[PDB]
RNA sequence: UGAAACUCAAAGGAAUUGACGGGGGCCCGCACAAGCGGUGGAGCAUGUGGUUUAAUUCGAAGCAACGCGAAGAACCUUAC
RNA sequence: CGCGGGGUGGAGCAGCCUGGUAGCUCGUCGGGCUCAUAACCCGAAGGUCGUCGGUUCAAAUCCGGCCCCCGCAACCA
């Protein structure tokens, strides 16, 4: 993420490839920073150990904030668990359910868990009673990764933003 | 308690599977067990899930008028052969 | 870096035998415990059975192999791969 | 307002001796800092771990095991 | 077959979009730190970008095939 600038260039004949993608050939340092300066945009040299060491004619400093603009925007993307009991209470419920709408508006992705016991009789059935009625309830704002699946002592789905 | 022929099994890209089958020798309730066979090797193993005819949903397809069935969970759609159903 | 002053060691096990063998034209399987003694040309063409510490080796013996001792041709330790 | 079944041969308090604290104070050590020179990077020399082997004799285990018992393994030593 | 989108160190994700510039987290390997394990910190390895190819001075990037994945696609008796 760092490149020599302009003067910092002392390698005799450069590439000089602009903001676009065009080249002017192998022109001198001197004559490549002058046509830098003309233009306002540096001769940032992302290739120095290549044939024609590689001048690309872009503000440095402004290309690299840049770079880290988009770093940020990709930082902010997460998984969200939400665990749901067994028998369920429906304020709770609907507040989880809530929650997830949210997260999802935000970007992120919800793993929903229902956090189970021994008797296993109708707590499976009970999961996906819970879990597909969520997923009935946010559907236009998350589609499904992963079903209702067993794991022994829970059962996890996975719910994802239709459109990212 | 049934020897059925296959005519047209149903490949839908939006509903779902019927096996069109004319009976030979007995009959094709809704509760069967079902054997599917090629000419060589056997293709499906299972039972028979849904039973609606072109008239009414009959329960029962005796001598051999071609019946529509649907066949738990069949893989292999579009024409078949040997539909050997067995029940004691 | 081969080490001797004068005289080259034979161990008197299969160098007075080898001798003998060779009024016999050739003789078959030499099994010694000598691994020590380097290979005059008395030996060449025979066929010495070297200890391993284990097992009595067969070495067919070449004039090529002459300045050097019998135990070289009688791979001690086994394997490297793991 | 208020059990019992069941269960444990304890639950407890006060102090005491210590130990302990990302409690306090008073101190100290090359403990850090200040400084120099390294090790870790390279090659080898060793000792170990691990893994191979017919066996890689056995021990030593954080400092306080690891250029140690070994202040001298070609055979001997040597125990495998 | 229709159309849409995708295919990236082992896993999940950016970059393509703007033709040169391959990152991030989790794992794997090695070390340190600890009494010891995790966690931590460090390094180290690891991707030719599904692929056939073209392009062009140069493609993960532009185009197409094929392979796929994913969603929708009107017929069950
Ligand atoms: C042989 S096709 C079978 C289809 C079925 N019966 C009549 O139409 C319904
Ligand atoms: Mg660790």
């Amino acid at each position: 993420k760092e490149y020599l600038t302009n003067e910092r260039i002392r390698a005799k004949q450069v590439r000089v490839v602009g903001p676009d993608g065009k080249q002017l050939g192998i022109m001198d340092t001197r004559e490549a920073l002058r046509l830098a300066q003309e233009m306002d945009l540096d001769l940032v040299l992302v290739g120095p150990n290549a044939d024609p060491p590689v001048a690309r004619i872009m503000d440095y400093s402004k290309w690299r904030y840049e770079q880290q603009m988009a770093e940020k925007e990709a930082r902010k993307t997460e998984v969200k668990s939400i665990k749901f009991r067994v028998k369920i209470d429906e304020h709770d419920y609907q507040t989880k359910l809530g929650h997830i709408k949210r997260f999802l508006q935000e970007g992120h992705k919800v793993k929903v868990t229902i956090m189970f016991r021994g008797r296993e009789v109708a707590h499976p059935e009970l999961g996906e009673r819970i879990l597909n009625r969520v997923t009935e309830d946010l559907k236009d704002l998350a589609v499904v990764e992963m079903k209702p699946e067993m794991l022994g002592r829970d059962m996890n789905m996975l719910l994802a933003p239709v459109k990212v | 308690l049934g020897q059925a022929e296959v005519r047209a099994i149903f490949r839908l890209p939006t509903g779902k599977q019927v096996a069109g089958c004319m009976v030979t020798q007995g009959r094709i309730p809704r509760n069967a067990e079902v054997r599917v066979l090629r000419d060589g090797q056997v293709i499906w193993q299972g039972r028979i899930a849904s039973l609606k005819r072109f008239k009414e949903d009959v329960r029962e397809v005796a001598q051999g008028y071609e019946c529509g069935i649907g066949l738990d969970g069949f893989d292999d759609f579009r024409e078949g052969d040997v539909i050997e159903a067995f029940q004691m | 870096p081969r080490s001797l002053k004068k005289g080259v060691f034979v161990d008197d096990h299969l160098l007075e035998k080898v001798l003998e063998l060779n009024a016999k034209g050739e003789k078959r399987l030499i099994k010694t415990w000598s691994r020590r003694s380097t290979i005059v040309p008395e030996m060449v063409g025979h066929t010495i059975a070297v200890y391993n510490g284990k097992q009595h080796v067969p070495v067919y013996i070449t004039e090529n192999m002459v300045g050097h001792k019998l135990g070289e041709f009688a791979p001690t330790r086994t394997y490297r791969g793991h």
